[PDB]
């Protein structure tokens, strides 16, 4: 964990971050819970209340996936809003003795490509991280509820997921 | 570099979807045992192996969107490590109703004992320079390349840093004001022809603060007003992006326009009659002496013959003043500066 | 180095030739694109190809599920049937596993195959790009009609767009036939229940055609004020100094938050659309499995409700939800090639380039502009070899623009162009540096010879200049490196054009930005020392007159014409109120002119 990340949790401050949080995690919550009333209704060999359950767990999950898309696309907003109007109002008010020794492509670079980088390929793909690790650890820990043998097992596939991750990430760098 | 950050993109991600299949068999196989020998349901099963599957096809985006947001997040560190600048602390010292409304009233520059750098490591580029100049003074400032000329025009605004010495003008020091103030109030021009895209009207009033006729006669005393009236869009025609509608020297005399605007009573100017031609820099300097008549104007001089006509010649060389007389005073004399300035031209 | 060299079918100008080639059977926008799909179809269904066998060996899943948990509910004395063959669960699992493992590395394939299909596509339309820019005429570029910021944004950022649409386009055409197979395996599952399904599957085409024509829309005004946004910025703080010295910078920062302001708007309606697109793209899956367990127990006979065709139809549900979470960064992609292409083709129709003496121009007729008035009326120049020639004039007065005809970059009305076209050594009045090297600056890609290399640095005096920079002859200079003094620049680019061995040396004002003793060090070590002893032709416009007695040939211009050509005794002898003028503005007028 890196200080930008720190920037980024601090430009997006706390209230969407609580509702950034907290709509992902009852988000993949109720979808644990919708297949395991599916998985309660699979064994029926009482009628009608687990097609009304599920009628009503998946519109908890309707509404959960709504609050979900306009949070990660407010925080986009919000982030895309307030890391402009700072970097404009501390370049505004630079000496020139700044400019004459930083290279003047790099400020415009900075200006181009990493702002647009922050207002659109950041949130989208802060959305696809945290749904996929968030579908990954569910998938985990209802893997983890079903048997114990696989928690024995859960140890050298990640181990191994760490060293070929690290002995990667050397050479990505 | 591209082929080969997509050859280890796709080398990661075949292993770890192959540690993504043998998460599904193995997954498979001991559910299947614990369902072979043992109860646990059916449906349990069918949710262990759809989530066994699920996280085959889900862990290359686990790695890839973790890769891609460390990638994309080194952008805001790098904007976060350009937004941690410094400042230049535009307030002053000096309170802001102890300035009067008409702050440069005359002319009262009064140099005492400055001195200044450029940077904090660098030598002192001025030595200790002392001059005081009445409010009518039509003065110039000649000297070699590199001696400071430019530098004490900038050493007017606070551009570099002033480490000794008093600058003051009316009664009031310079390093006590406010910046706003100080470069509002206060009308460099430079050597170099800066000019902004959209149009003339954007160009000399960028704030929409002035009417037409004082824009035409400022375009009537920067020797211009015939091309302007000659291209067609009539203070409405556009001048591209850096000027490249027009001539070196049309630049130049934009830049001294938009000079023009802003009527204080001092105009320090640097070369603005350099890379324009000899005829309508004569005739524009008759034009700026019977215009600016009460104000102060100050020039650094290009060519040594219009500041042959000046009130006072203060001939710069490595820091320090050399010369400060009149110039014909300083011509007369022996065999100087300012005398083989004027010698080696003609 | 050891990342190496590359392979000869991904180079460019092997790639760029079969796109040259595409260029050819073409005789727009539209024949950009069938020069692209003539150009790189091949690779391109290759990854679609490898799309196709990937996830049609990805339906095992679901498969495997329908046959392993039915079997968990539930001559020929030693063989088996293939019945009960497939419906063993430790075979199933096996057989999962196998197929799961080729289905991946089938994906890793048609991942990889696209990728490179897309690298040898930024390559091929990079030097096509710049083979536009080699022929490209100022006149579309110096009024108006792009920036130089906007040329180099193609290559930033549109180059890329379309090498991300080049990644990402077998998903676009690998998605239906996925859609289509599965809802027939969905339709040999559990049957006419998963019909009620392939309603809410088959909605997506309003999603895909409504949100996406209003991304379309929100798109290219996020593009527009985005450029807007951009060329205010650069233009910005290339002047910061007169921008901080008038004390103008809140308003031009009022302009660029006015700026940013309406892009802002614009992002919020790229942003309300996105969302929604996120939201129906994630919202109909979890519908699909209400209204199928709604026509299971009810409004159908509950035929078979199997532990087996329910987790059967919700791991195919998965796997037919999770190729569909892509498709926003797909049109997203779709939508930034489209003007990727548009802007592409906008920039690539633009407009071009077309006795005892080296230069004749006769009788010529020159315009700045495509279809305006000329510029340059008139013209009889005469440009004699091995001496020196003037242009004297006033400002504005054709002065620049004869050299930049005399170069061809001005478009030809009239008149005749007769040369010796050689290479002309040329330094302009704004000054132009590499982000290379200072001794790269000057050399300029000529063989490095330190005699004539130290005749032209001390030639123009640039040794103190060169004692005061910090890796002293190696220090990099320009945009990147360390800025210099505005008189520094001046210097270097005339003593670019001192290396040439070029015959036709052009000067256009090298006398700006300097004094008198650096002028007279020129004069005097410099022009008329190196240059007579080569006996290069040099033509050089100034208003230093001082310098007029050592010149072979006076051209004056007034009003975009020449008035009179010829030496100082011919103007001494017809034009004498131009002459006396002259000796009114030298201030000689105790001597003569000679
Ligand atoms: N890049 C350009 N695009 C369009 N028009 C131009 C351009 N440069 C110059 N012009 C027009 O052509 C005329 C001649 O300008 P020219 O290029 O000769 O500069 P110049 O007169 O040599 O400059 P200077 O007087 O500063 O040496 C000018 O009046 C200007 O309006
Ligand atoms: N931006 C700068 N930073 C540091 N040093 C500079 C800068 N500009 C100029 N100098 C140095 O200070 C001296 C100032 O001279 P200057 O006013 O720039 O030109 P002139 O030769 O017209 O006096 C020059 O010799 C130069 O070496
Ligand atoms: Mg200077
Ligand atoms: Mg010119």
């Amino acid at each position: 964990p890196w200080r930008a990340c720190a920037k980024y949790l601090s430009s997006a401050g706390i209230l969407l971050l609580s509702l950034l949080v907290f709509s992902q995690l009852l988000k993949h919550m109720v979808l644990v819970a919708i297949d395991y009333w599916l998985a309660k209704w699979t064994d029926s060999a009482d009628q009608t209340v687990y097609a009304m359950v599920f009628t009503v767990l998946c519109s908890l999950g309707i509404v959960l996936c709504l609050v979900t898309s306009v949070t990660v696309e407010w925080t986009g907003l919000k982030v895309a809003k307030r890391l402009h109007r700072s970097l404009l109002n501390r370049i505004i008010l630079a000496p020139m003795r700044f400019f004459e020794t930083t290279p003047l492509g790099s400020i415009l670079n900075r200006f181009s490509s990493d702002c647009n980088t922050i207002d659109q390929h950041i949130p989208s793909t802060l959305e696809c991280l945290s749904r996929s690790t968030l579908l990954c650890v569910s998938a985990l820990a209802v893997i983890s509820y079903v048997t114990p043998v696989f928690l024995v097992a859960l140890l050298p596939l990640a181990i191994v997921c760490y060293f070929i991750q690290k002995y990667f990430r050397v050479a990505s760098r | 570099a591209s082929l080969f950050l997509t050859a280890a993109n796709r080398w990661l991600e075949v292993r770890m979807e192959y540690i993504g299949a043998c998460v599904v068999l193995i997954a498979a196989v001991t559910s299947i045992s614990n369902s072979l020998h043992r109860e646990l349901s059916a449906g349990l099963v069918g949710l262990g192996l759809t989530y066994a599957l699920m996280v085959s096809n889900y862990l290359n985006w686990m790695v890839r969107n973790l890769a891609d947001m460390e990638l994309q997040l080194g952008a805001v560190k790098r904007i976060h490590g350009l937004l941690k600048t410094e400042a230049e602390s535009y307030e002053g010292l000096l309170a802001p109703s102890l300035i009067p409304k008409n702050w440069p009233d005359q002319g009262k520059i009064q140099i005492q004992n400055l001195s200044v750098r450029y940077d904090s490591s660098l030598k002192p580029v001025l030595k200790h320079v002392n001059a005081l100049i009445a409010p009518g003074q039509k003065i110039g400032i000649c000297g070699r390349t590199g001696s400071g000329k430019s530098s004490f025009s900038l050493a007017f605004f606070r551009m570099v840093d002033t480490f000794e010495g008093h600058i003051i003008i009316d009664g009031i020091d310079i390093a006590k004001l406010p910046l706003h103030t100080l470069r509002s109030r206060l009308s460099i021009i430079l050597q170099d022809p800066v000019l902004f895209s959209g149009t003339i009207r954007f160009n000399l009033d960028p704030e929409r603060k002035c009417s037409d006729s004082t824009l035409w006669e400022a375009l009537e005393i920067a020797q211009l007003k015939l091309v302007v009236k000659a291209l067609p869009g009539g203070l409405d025609a556009i001048i591209t992006e850096g000027g490249e509608n027009f001539s070196q020297g049309q630049r130049q005399l934009f830049c001294l326009a938009r000079a023009f605007v802003r009527k204080t009573s001092i105009f320090i100017m640097d070369e603005a009659t350099a890379s324009i031609d000899m005829a309508t820099e004569n005739i524009l300097q008759k034009v700026v002496m019977t215009a600016f008549a009460d104000r102060t104007v100050v020039t650094i001089a290009h060519r040594v013959h219009t500041i042959l006509s000046a009130d006072l010649v203060i001939v710069l060389k490595r820091g320090a003043i050399l010369e400060f007389d009149k110039p014909e005073k300083l011509l007369s004399r022996k065999d100087s500066v300012f005398a083989s300035f004027v010698r080696a031209d003609k | 180095r050891a990342i190496g060299k590359l392979p000869i079918a991904m180079r460019a100008l092997t790639n760029y030739q079969r796109l040259c080639e595409a260029f050819d059977a073409q005789v727009g926008a539209r024949a950009i694109w069938q020069a692209l799909s003539h150009a790189f179809g091949r690779r391109l269904v290759l990854s679609s190809t490898f799309r196709i066998l990937a996830d049609l060996l990805g339906f095992a899943g679901p498969l495997c599920i329908f046959g392993i948990v039915d079997h968990l509910g539930k001559l020929g004395v030693y063989f088996v049937s293939s019945q009960e063959f497939l419906a063993n669960a430790y075979v199933l699992a096996v057989l999962l596993f196998l197929a799961l493992l080729l289905q991946r590395t089938f994906l890793q394939a048609s991942y990889y195959v696209a990728i490179e299909t897309g690298i040898n596509l930024r390559g091929a339309i990079q030097t096509k790009i710049y083979n536009k820019i080699m022929h490209l005429s100022t006149s579309n570029l110096s009024m108006g009609e792009m920036t130089a910021g906007q040329i180099c944004n193609l290559v930033a950022i549109d180059t890329n767009q379309l090498m991300w649409f080049f990644f990402l386009c077998p998903n676009l055409w690998a998605m239906p036939v996925q859609i289509i197979v599965g809802v027939i395996l969905l339709y040999y599952i559990l049957g006419v229940s998963a019909l009620i399904g392939a309603a809410v599957i088959i909605l997506l085409a309003p999603v895909q055609y409504f949100v996406a024509t209003k991304l379309s829309q929100a798109q290219r005004s996020t593009l527009e004020y985005s450029n807007e946004r951009l060329k205010q910025t650069n233009e910005m703080l290339r002047g910061i100094k007169l921008l901080k010295l008038y004390a103008w910078e809140n308003i031009f920062r009022t302009r660029v938050e006015t700026t940013r302001r309406k892009e802002m708007t614009s992002l919020r309606a790229f942003a309300i659309y996105t969302s929604i697109s996120i939201f129906m793209n994630t919202a109909i899956p979890i519908a699909a499995v209400l209204i199928t367990f709604v026509g299971h127990v009810s409004f159908f006979k509950e035929a078979d409700f199997s532990p087996s065709v329910a987790f059967a139809s919700l791991s195919l549900f998965h796997i037919l939800v999770t190729p569909l979470f892509l498709l926003s960064s797909v049109v997203r992609s779709t939508v930034k090639a489209l003007v990727s292409v548009q802007k592409l083709s906008e920039f690539l129709s633009s407009a071009e380039i077309r006795d005892n003496c080296c230069v004749q121009i006769m009788g010529g007729y020159f315009t700045w502009t495509p279809d305006g008035i000329p510029t340059l009326s008139n013209i009889t120049i005469r440009i004699p070899r091995g001496q020196l020639t003037m242009i004297v004039g006033q400002v504005g007065c054709g002065k620049s623009s004869l050299l930049l005809a005399a170069l061809g970059e001005m478009q030809k009305v009239s008149g005749a162009v007769f040369w010796s076209r050689g290479p002309v050594a040329y330094a302009s009045q704004k000054p132009w540096l590499l982000n290379a090297t200072v001794e790269e600056n000057i050399i300029f890609e000529s063989p490095f010879n330190k005699q004539r290399y130290k005749m032209v640095i001390e030639a123009c005096s640039l040794q103190p200049d060169i004692d005061i920079l910090p890796h002293g002859d190696q220090t990099q200079i320009g945009e990147r490196g360390i800025n210099l003094s505005g008189g520094q620049r001046q210097r270097i680019s005339v003593a670019r054009a001192l290396y040439q061995h070029a015959n036709v040396v052009f000067l256009d004002d090298p006398f700006s930005a300097l004094d008198i003793h650096l002028s007279d060090h020129l004069m005097q070590a410099g022009i008329l020392e190196l240059l007579r002893d080569d006996k290069r032709t040099v033509v050089l416009v100034t208003h230093k007159l001082q310098y007029l007695p050592h010149a072979d040939w006076i051209i004056a211009m007034k009003d975009g014409t020449i008035q009179r050509e010829g030496t100082l005794k011919d103007f001494q002898r017809s034009e004498c109120q131009l002459f006396e003028h002259w000796k009114t503005l030298m201030n000689r007028q105790d001597q003569e002119l000679e």
